[PDB]
């Protein structure tokens, strides 16, 4: 089965440019058809242009033109990307496509490369402050009360977070991101339990920001 | 350039049944299109192409058909693996287009929110900016509404709405809404409140605080 | 049961020539043509997982899907493969009895195959047949009035029959009959040229 | 027939593929008289005999070219695509047909779908597919495989964009085959049929049965497989 | 009295080339007839 892999994350800064490249592994390479495409967060997909892995045929985009360019490498049978002049819109995923097989050229997308993120900002690596969510008996729901660990203003978005290091997996639930006018970023992660056990026991949400390797613990008073 | 819009936008369902979508285009397609399965987190999967064809290797529930303008999908009963949103792309032209995502769901009956609201945490008050919590969690209906109301005022802009994704066991939704503000604008206020309108509810609900 | 299961046929059985196959599971009969590569040993099981016939489907020219003595008579004309069928019931249950039966019609294939050779088909072990050939001959057919077939002479077998095929009869009368002519064949071809002397220089 | 004419992807020239089509019923009625084509033409048989004269074996063979080359798949002349991509027998006995289709195949801004091979070392040899492209190798430095001084690709492309003129539209070819042989045909052409009349001298024909007289309804009981009857004498007394 | 599919012109014509092989070339072709009947015999020809 053909199958397409390609590079990692990525961060860059406004007017510099990136390189992301996806390898190929088909039976048989009958002027196959890599073909790049790449998705705006919540948004419809948008297409970016296809290179001719037979020879060098390089039909690009319109809205894209004059500023992204494609080649491969054929030895190696990977697939070059390349686009400059960036800006905090094309901030997205992008996606290798293409793959044909019995026919040489198609137009419909049929092996897909598992995706790269890409995350035009200005901004550069921070930790994330944390604050706890203390309840109030004042809302004492069937027994049972909400609470949570905040995250504020932290720069890429790897924030895993957890409760006591996996000791507790009931209800919990951890919000997506939301970008700021600051430009940072910004996470809510939330659990209930009964309230029986709010004064007698203990919890702690861990969280892990990998790209400033801090490791915080706040334990919440009610 | 060519347009696409799906009418369907999103629907509604439950196991083992059938769906239908809808792929308008802005100019005659000469049944040149294909459908794309995309899960959250993952990468495309195609399903048809050339508006027929079923491609190899898929469940031989999905079914295309139509030409001209107005294409459609449709499987016949409802498997889990059918839970993500659908694509249409054409290819009649030049710069080649997509829909917009046509998402499936997993109805039940609909669940009532429990409300939720968090006061600023004190060292959050020693920073300098101020955050307040208004949490709503397993609500069934995705679609809500959230205000804030301040000193008995409406207030607008400064807050953000972030939402779950329905989780599989649960098949429900929750929400936060986070205010924010500058420690300014805090003291001078002394009563917040946030309000929820739902569907299950029977009435719109609201809870709050003061300082202290 | 069903243990003839169809027959192979063809001039080797195998690919780099074409062949025809008539199979039949437990749904119904299967012809098809194809170039095969069939077992040296080729049969079906009886799970009741099955089929370990042949390995190869390659170019197929024709398709087609859907005790007791079961007799058939196969033939191949001028590229029609021609199947004659007669199903009577027995009521022994493995030997071959006497009897007269006229068999019917079935199938014709244009094909154009060639044949030279054919096998047959079994279900084996997991949880009697006969062959003859076919010559020229000439025969006297007795058709009923709703017309069928209920007797025959083969009017090559002994002196009777060629008397009865002569009279164009079933019944002869006492007398003399001519028969036919006889006549001892020559053998050999002896041949005789003049002394090979006076020998070019 | 009628998918075929229909399919909706055609390849291109040098992957033109076939179909051993056989056992059938063709009617090239509409196929005549479709209204629709712009170029019908055939070589070897007439252009009207043709739909009852019954064949041994046809086969049916397609692909897209350029416009004004059409004349090229025809025996006998020269051009790019008749000279490395698809060229017929000299004792060629079927029929072509051509028609201009660019509402369906140019996608607006250039299709690049169908390519065609340019440069060959060897004329082709009539009916063969030559799929493996080969880099050309012209005098000094000779190419395999690779791009560069003295090296040329062979698969060039049409660029099919509907805003191009006549001479370059695009145009779905399919022609087909027909020859006499041995073994007994396989597909004849349509059966004229027509009500029966009883108690008239009349000329009958069923099937082939062939004679004149009148015909009652009788009070006889064939056998399935039987198809008509025949009494002493040899003389046909009765018909299904 | 029209030109388009399945309306052709009958006559078509000779492109006697003297550049063309033997097979092509043109041929002046004459044809006579006899027959005979119960009085006519006006054409004998010689004999004396
Ligand atoms: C019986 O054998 C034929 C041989 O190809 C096959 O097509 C058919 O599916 C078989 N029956 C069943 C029930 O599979
Ligand atoms: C028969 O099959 C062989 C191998 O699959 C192939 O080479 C050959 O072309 C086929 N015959 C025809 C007439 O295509
Ligand atoms: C069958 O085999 C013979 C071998 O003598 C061959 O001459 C003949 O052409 C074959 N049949 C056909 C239809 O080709
Ligand atoms: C068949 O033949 C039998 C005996 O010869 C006769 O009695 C019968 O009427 C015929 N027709 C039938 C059975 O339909």
């Amino acid at each position: 089965q053909v199958q397409l892999v390609q590079s990692g994350a990525e961060v860059k800064k406004p007017g510099a440019s990136v390189k992301v490249s996806c390898k190929a592994s088909g039976y048989t390479f009958t002027t196959y058809a890599m073909h790049w495409v790449r998705q705006a967060p919540g948004q419809r997909l948008e297409w970016m242009g296809w290179i001719n892995a037979g020879n060098g045929n390089t039909k690009y985009s319109q809205k894209f033109q004059g500023r992204v360019t494609i080649t491969r490498d054929t030895s190696a049978s990977t697939a070059y990307m390349e686009l400059s002049s960036l800006r905090s819109e094309d901030t997205a995923v992008y996606y290798c496509a293409g793959g044909g097989g019995r026919r040489l050229q198609f137009d419909y997308f049929d092996y897909w490369g598992q995706g790269t993120l890409v995350t035009v900002s200005s901004a550069s690596t921070k930790g994330p402050s944390v604050f706890p969510l203390a309840p109030s008996s004042k809302s004492t729901s069937g027994g049972t009360a909400a609470l949570g660990c905040l995250v504020k203003d932290y720069f890429p978005e790897p924030v895993t977070v957890s409760w006591n290091s996996g000791a507790l997996t009931s209800g919990v639930h951890t919000f997506p991101a939301v970008l700021q006018s600051s430009g940072l970023y910004s996470l809510s992660s939330v659990v209930t339990v009964p309230s029986s056990s709010l004064g007698t026991q203990t919890y702690i949400c861990n969280v892990n920001h990998k790209p400033s390797n801090t490791k915080v613990d706040k334990k919440v008073e009610p | 350039d060519i347009q696409m819009t799906q009418s369907p936008s999103t629907l509604s369902a439950s196991v083992g049944d059938r769906v239908t979508i809808t792929c308008r285009a802005s100019q005659s397609i000469s049944s040149w299109l294909a459908w794309y399965q995309q899960k959250p987190g993952k990468a495309p999967k195609l399903l048809i192409y050339d508006a027929s064809s079923l491609e190899s290797g898929v469940p031989s529930r999905f079914s295309g058909s139509g030409s001209g303008t107005e294409f459609t999908l449709t499987i016949s009963s409802l498997q889990p693996d059918d839970f993500a949103t659908y694509y249409c792309q054409q290819y009649n032209g030049y710069p080649w287009t997509f829909g917009q995502g046509t998402k499936v769901e997993i109805k039940r009956t609909v669940a009532a929110p429990s409300v939720f609201i968090f006061p600023p945490s004190d060292e959050q008050l020693k920073s300098g900016t101020a955050s307040v919590v208004c949490l709503l969690n397993n609500f069934y209906p995705r679609e809500a509404k959230v205000q804030w109301k301040v000193d008995n005022a409406l207030q607008s802009g400064n807050s953000q709405e972030s939402v779950t994704e329905q989780d599989s066991k649960d098949s429900t939704y929750s929400l936060s809404s986070t205010l924010t503000l500058s420690k300014a604008d805090y003291e001078k206020h002394k009563v917040y409140a946030c309000e929820v309108t739902h569907q299950g509810l029977s009435s719109p609900v609201t809870k709050s605080f003061n300082r202290g | 049961s069903n243990i003839i299961r169809g027959w192979i046929f063809g001039t080797t059985l195998d690919s780099k020539t074409q062949s025809l196959l008539i199979v039949n599971n437990a749904t119904n009969v299967v012809i098809k043509v194809c170039e095969f590569q069939f077992c040296n040993d080729p049969f079906l099981g009886v799970m009741e997982s099955e089929f370990r016939v042949y390995s190869s489907a390659n170019n197929c020219t024709f398709e087609y899907v859907s005790k007791n003595l079961r007799e058939f008579v196969f033939k191949n004309i001028d590229g029609y493969f021609k199947i004659y069928s007669k199903h009577t019931p027995i009521n022994l249950v493995r030997d071959l009895p006497q009897g007269f039966s006229a068999l019917e019609p079935l199938v014709d294939l244009p094909i154009g195959i060639n044949i030279t050779r054919f096998q047959t088909l079994l279900a084996l072990h997991r949880s009697a047949y006969y062959v003859g050939y076919l010559q020229p001959r000439t025969f006297l057919l007795k058709y009923n009035e709703n017309g069928t077939i209920t007797d025959a002479v083969d009017c090559a077998l002994d002196p009777l029959s060629e008397t009865k095929c002569t009279l164009k009869s079933f019944t002869v009368e006492k007398g003399i009959y001519q028969t036919s002519n006889f006549r001892v064949q020559p053998t050999e071809s002896i041949v005789r040229f003049p002394n090979i002397t006076n020998l070019c220089p | 027939f009628g998918e075929v004419f229909n399919a909706t992807r055609f390849a291109s020239v040098y992957a033109w593929n076939r179909k051993r089509i056989s056992n059938c019923v063709a009617d090239y009625s509409v196929l005549y008289n479709s209204a629709s084509f712009s170029t019908f033409k055939c070589y070897g048989v007439s252009p009207t005999k043709l739909n009852d004269l019954c064949f041994t074996n046809v086969y049916a063979d397609s692909f897209v070219i350029r416009g004004d080359e059409v004349r090229q798949i025809a025996p006998g002349q020269t051009g790019k695509i008749a000279d490395y991509n698809y060229k017929l027998p000299d004792d060629f006995t079927g029929c072509v047909i051509a028609w201009n289709s660019n509402n369906l195949d140019s996608k607006v801004g250039g299709n690049y779908n169908y390519l065609y091979r340019l440069f060959r070392k060897s004329n082709l040899k009539p009916f063969e597919r030559d799929i493996s492209t080969e880099i050309y190798q012209a005098g000094s430095t000779p190419c395999n495989g690779v791009e560069g001084f003295n090296c040329y690709f062979p698969l060039q492309s049409y660029g099919f964009q509907p805003t191009n003129g006549v001479g370059y539209q695009p145009y779905r070819v399919v022609v087909l085959s027909f020859e006499l042989l041995h073994a007994p045909a396989t597909v004849c052409g349509p059966k004229k049929s027509t009500n029966l009349v009883k108690n008239k001298c009349v000329n009958f024909n069923f099937n082939g049965l062939t004679g004149t007289g009148v015909l009652t309804e009788s009070n006889k009981k064939f056998l399935p497989f039987q198809q008509f009857g025949r009494d002493i004498a040899d003389t046909t007394d009765a018909v299904r």
